[PDB]
């Protein structure tokens, strides 16, 4: 929870051979592998991008081991859906980070001369690669939002953690856009309405400090260089380093599920309908609960989308 | 147990309602076969379930012979009005055979024919049937025309039946069509190619077919000339030989003629499955009728050629036919020819030891020595395998026809073309990472042949590019430019470890120490020939022998020096010498900056890199270059 | 046949140059076209550290005689080649001996035409697997030269030769795995997209067919 992942790795490793059930064994092994993966990228130097690429590769190896174990730990009436999606979105945005480290280094593979003779296309392959990275990070932010709004039963701190991850995705996407793809349409300045925001955790403070520093770096580098610049890649890669150097926090919903609200959704029915007569479908549903219903939030209304 | 077919079951109501036309009945019979794969019906919506189709397909692939076909054949024979064609059955059998190859097994019936109507089908297919729409004049025989689909479908199925089961069905093909024996020979050769390796009998197959084809074509043209006037009187349509529709839809029944070579496109697709099927095993048993099973012809050609009964004419013709393929642009042709030649003939170059040990022992080797040498010389410019070229060079070094000046000049020109033009082959043969014993033998062979050529020329202009050579020692010689460039390239490769006498002799005669170079003049115009072009000079600079480097760097005009420093792969010693000469030129001619040096920064970095490697010199050039712009 | 080492690919992906210096010459020759492009073409970084790294790359390349062929390939006017390829594609809808005797633009045209033919074959098919006998990806001697020209074409004509379509095309030739591996090694940031495209286009295995 507090990001001491080496200690967590040691303790989870100790806890193996103590459990009796194999799915709990896989769950603890997955926790050990996630702790090891997060411990792997604690040794990031401020400017060493090659070391960063190697560390992210090691972390991704351990994360893939962990997600295989976690999938092995999933059972009926304990599907670990939030855990699986959360660590899958953690595996992404790390291989997306690796691809952006590669595209940092792609600038050293020179552009063609045919294209070089006549603005963004003159960059060469790196321009299209930055476009692809921007789209990938935007899709990652959308997926993090999807995880957020599929977490109705999660506590507030977990939702704030998911928000922080989504905001990191959006930060990288905005940095790519404003430095490479559309510096003229960079919009207003990064005027933080919150200013000195009242963070609820040290992870929150570190995340917002990283965001503010990256936005300050981007703003000071807006139109000072052409998009062929090594300084744009330097700022992006340094943003990667800053985002990864703050250890990930596994929040309460990753371990404990408390609210557990569902919907039964019994609807009136391989059913034959005439062409002229259009179907009259009635859907009835009951919201279910486990113990204290409205622990974190209460259902005000139910939206039923039919397609 | 059933005596009827699916066609009959469908026709029970179809013909009852209204008697359908013959074309409609034929189409219904063809569609009723149901030879398609049932597993492909559930690839769109996953319906019907596929859990049973997989189990049913394995048992359906191997099927027995039913009596329903025999009952239908008997009914068709007993009734003259019965409209039942064997084309649908042939198409179904062909489809089943094609599908079964993927899931074939020893305990699975690949093919099974239960009806003996092959003779009846053949008789009914070659006969002419009056069409409903077209009515020919009474008493006049119309031309023999057949549907393209039926003719194309009857050939493959019948050929497969005759080849796979040549016991009973093969007897008919063993007395009518020698093409069946030719195809059996091709199958035994394990190569579906026209001409096959086992069809080498040119005097029996190629010659007779070629002689007969011209007569047959002339007779067909003469027969068609009379009918053309009547055909044109009704249609009034133009006829052209290249646009003749009947040529691609009808063909004369001439089984005795040569087989038809398939197009390269069909052959390319066929070769992918040919190795997968491995059809060569089935042809070893077939020996009746015999076309001339490949082992029997191998032994026959062996005792005809290796033995004391060998004759000049047939052996010379066979070798000419067999070696003209090496000069072809097809790698498959030359590989098959190589393999066949090694097998017919028969511890270093084991796969090529036949050409080095077996061929000279022949009784009539001297009679055929010239033609094989010419064939190898032509094959040098086509062959791509380094080992094959190595074997060819070694043979064309030990067994070299020397007596004729013309022949020796042509051989030197061909080897020079190999050395100069085939740069990738030359680099591959003597790649510096692996000096092999075969490489040593080839290098010794090359220097030996070139030394003998230059010596024989010295002891003594057909081509325009001949150059009149002069030495400082008083000798005269007339040679090509390519051969000089070739010996220079040989000398850049360094001395062999097996022998050094020929290398040193060549290096001494061409570039003697502290003596003027052999100035070359054209034979016709008598002007100073450029025997050492820029590319060749750069090639000898990269050599590790100091004499070639010293000869190359003499009186170098600064544009050439600037070009050479920009090149890559130059050793450190040669780079230091080049930079020393560059410094001397800079001190003696500062004006090399204007119309030679395109850019200052890149060449400055180049000179810095040369110094970083550990090359001396270039300080004055570096100073002059840095004076224009900072690094 | 020798493939690109994981150590060399890791060095190339990180562009760690002292690592590339400590490499064997047969391994280095696989990475030759890209390294030549980074050593000779105008730098896009324009940073002093990258200038020094470029100098070390040039030093490491100076000792290789095979670089001159790649320099010759890089001297071709690619505008005319692009125009010719586009016009030929609009028109649409010994070969190895010719490649050997050809100068740099002509052999570039030959291999580019063959690549576009294979791409058209791929696009026309709905997924059916063919096998185009090329005689230039098959000859063991000419694999190095063909691979160098392939890398230079992909680098200098990126719009006309997208990496994923080259990868999908290369599966149909005899030695396509080696060509694809060294192609990805020469543009290391294309690994993820090449793998994604290969997996996405892998829709019909036909029970583990060819």
């Amino acid at each position: 929870r507090m990001g001491n992942h080496d200690m967590a790795k040691e303790l989870y490793q100790s806890l193996l051979t103590q459990v009796a059930s194999e799915h709990f064994y896989f769950w603890l092994n997955s926790l050990k592998e996630f702790s090891h993966a997060e411990q792997c990228l604690t040794g990031l130097q401020e400017e060493n991008y090659s070391s960063a690429l190697s560390c992210i590769a090691e972390s991704l190896k351990f994360y893939h081991k962990g997600i295989a174990s976690l999938t092995a730990a999933s059972t009926p009436l304990n599907p670990l859906s939030f855990q699986c999606e959360f660590v899958k979105l953690r595996i992404d945005l790390l291989q997306a980070f690796s691809q952006l480290i590669c595209t940092c280094n792609s600038l050293k593979t020179s552009p063609p001369p045919a294209i070089a003779t006549t603005d963004l296309q003159r960059c060469g392959r790196i321009s299209n690669q930055m476009k692809q990275s921007m789209e990938e990070f935007r899709s990652l932010a959308s997926r993090y939002g999807d995880l957020y709004q599929a977490s109705f039963d999660a506590d507030s701190a977990t939702l704030r953690n998911v928000e922080l991850q989504q905001q990191s995705c959006l930060l990288i996407s905005h940095a790519i856009e404003a430095l490479i793809l559309d510096p003229e349409s960079a919009s207003f300045q990064e005027y933080g309405s919150t200013g000195t925001a009242h963070a609820d955790s040290e992870y929150e403070r570190r995340m917002m400090s990283v965001y503010n520093h990256v936005l300050e770096e981007v703003e000071s580098l807006n139109r000072k260089y052409t998009p062929v610049s090594y300084m744009h890649t330097a700022c992006l890669c340094n943003a990667i380093i800053a985002l990864l150097k703050v250890p990930l926090s596994f929040q309460r919903y990753f371990f404990q599920k408390l609210q557990s609200t569902s919907i039964k959704l019994a609807l009136s029915p391989p059913i034959a309908v005439q062409n002229n007569q259009q179907l009259a479908l009635k859907v009835e549903g009951v919201v279910q609960h486990g113990s204290k219903p409205g622990l974190f939030r209460k259902i005000q209304s139910v939206c039923l989308n039919v397609s | 147990a059933i005596q009827r077919d699916a066609v009959w079951w469908l026709h029970t109501v179809v013909p009852s309602i209204s008697k359908l036309a013959p074309k409609d009945y034929v189409h219904c019979l063809h569609k009723v076969l149901f030879t398609e794969q049932p597993e492909t019906y559930y690839k769109w919506d996953n319906w019907p379930p596929e859990s049973d189709r997989n189990f049913f397909l394995r048992l359906c692939s191997e099927v027995p012979i039913l009596e329903d076909t025999l009952m239908r054949i008997l009914v068709i024979g007993l009734s003259r009005e019965l409209p039942l064609g064997p084309a649908d059955a042939m198409e179904l059998a062909d489809h089943l055979v094609k599908r079964a190859a993927a899931v074939q097994a020893d305990d699975v019936e690949v093919l099974k024919v239960g009806r003996t109507q092959l003779i009846d089908a053949v008789l009914n297919l070659c006969t002419y049937h009056h069409p409903e729409n077209i009515q020919l004049p009474p008493g006049y025989q119309p031309p023999n025309l057949a549907i393209s689909t039926l003719y194309w479908k009857a050939w493959p199925l019948l050929l497969v039946v005759a080849a796979f089961n040549p016991e009973n069905i093969g007897l008919a093909a063993w007395e009518e069509y020698p093409t069946l024996k030719m195809l059996m020979e091709m199958v035994m050769t394990n190569n579906y190619s026209y001409p096959p390796c086992t069809l080498t009998d040119e005097e029996t197959r190629t010659e007779m077919l070629n002689r007969e084809l011209q007569t047959a074509q002339r007779e067909k043209q003469e027969i068609l000339a009379f009918e053309g006037h009547l055909a044109a009187a009704s249609t009034k349509q133009t006829i052209t030989e290249s646009s003749s529709l009947l040529l691609s839809q009808l063909t004369s029944l001439d089984p005795q003629g040569p087989p038809r070579r398939p197009p390269p496109h069909i052959l390319d697709q066929v070769k992918s499955l040919n190795q997968s099927l491995r059809l060569g095993h089935l042809l070893c048993r077939s020996r009746n009728p015999d076309f001339l099973k490949q082992r029997q012809l191998l032994g026959r050609l062996q005792d005809l050629l290796l033995g004391p009964k060998a004759d000049e004419q047939t052996t010379c013709e066979v070798l000419d036919y067999f070696l003209r393929r090496l000069g072809s642009s097809q790698v498959a042709s030359r590989v098959l020819a190589m393999k066949g030649l090694s097998l017919v003939l028969s511890d270093v170059l084991q796969g090529y030891q036949w050409l080095l040990r077996d061929l000279p022992r022949l009784p009539l080797f001297d009679s055929v020595r010239s033609t094989t040498a010419l064939a190898l010389q032509q094959a040098i410019h086509m062959e791509t395998d380094p080992q094959t070229i190595s074997a060819y060079l070694i043979y064309l070094s030990q067994h070299t026809p020397v007596e004729e000046q013309a022949q020796h000049s042509d051989l030197a020109l061909d080897v020079a073309r190999l050395v100069v033009e085939r740069s990738t082959i030359m680099s591959h043969l003597f790649s510096k990472l692996s000096p092999s014993a075969a490489s040593d033998a080839v290098l010794s062979a090359l220097l030996s042949i070139f030394s003998r050529y230059v010596r024989r020329m010295r002891q003594s202009s057909e081509s325009q590019d001949q150059v009149f050579l002069r030495w400082s020692s008083g000798e005269t010689a007339t040679m090509h430019i390519l051969v000089v460039h070739a010996m220079v390239i040989l000398l850049t490769l360094g001395p062999p470890r097996a022998d050094d006498s020929e290398f040193q002799a060549l290096l001494d005669i061409w570039f003697p120490e502290e003596k003027p170079l052999p100035t070359a003049f054209l034979v016709d115009t008598s002007e100073e020939a450029l025997l050492l072009p820029d590319w060749l000079k750069l090639r000898m600079i990269r050599s590790e022998v100091l004499r070639l480097v010293d000869a190359a760097l003499q009186d170098l005009e600064p544009q050439q020096l600037l070009l050479f420093v920009q090149s890559f792969g130059i050793p450190v010693s040669s780079m230091s010498k080049l930079l020393q000469f560059l410094d001397q030129a800079v001190a003696h001619d500062p004006q090399t900056l204007e119309q030679n040096i395109m850019d200052k920064n890149y060449m400055a970095h180049l000179v810095e890199v040369q110094h970083e490697r550990g090359a001396s010199g270039g300080q004055t050039f570096h100073s002059l270059l840095t004076a224009s712009l900072p690094p | 046949l020798q493939f690109v080492s994981p150590f060399a690919f890791e060095a190339m992906q990180k562009v760690d140059v002292v690592c590339l210096a400590s490499l064997s010459d047969p391994e280095l020759r696989l990475l030759l076209p890209c390294l030549v492009r980074m050593a000779l073409c105008a730098p896009a970084d324009q940073s002093q550290s990258w200038a020094q790294d470029k100098k070390l790359i040039l030093r490491l390349l100076s000792g290789v005689e095979a670089v001159n062929s790649i320099v010759a390939l890089l001297s071709v006017d690619f505008h005319a080649l692009e125009q010719d390829a586009s016009k030929e594609q609009q028109l649409r809808h010994g070969l190895t001996l010719e490649f050997e005797h050809s100068d740099s633009p002509r052999r570039l045209r030959l291999v580019l035409s063959e690549l576009l033919a294979i791409m058209n074959k791929v696009s026309e098919s709905n997924g059916e697997f063919f096998f185009k006998s090329s005689e230039l990806f098959e000859s063991p001697v000419y694999l190095e030269e063909a691979a160098d020209v392939l890398c230079i074409l992909q680098a200098e004509l990126p719009s006309l030769l997208p990496i994923v379509d080259v990868a999908e095309a290369l599966l149909h030739v005899r030695n396509g795995a080696w060509f694809l591996c060294l192609l990805v090694a020469n543009v290391p940031d294309s690994f993820n997209e090449v793998c994604r495209g290969l997996i996405k286009n892998g829709e019909r295995q036909d029970e583990e067919s060819l």
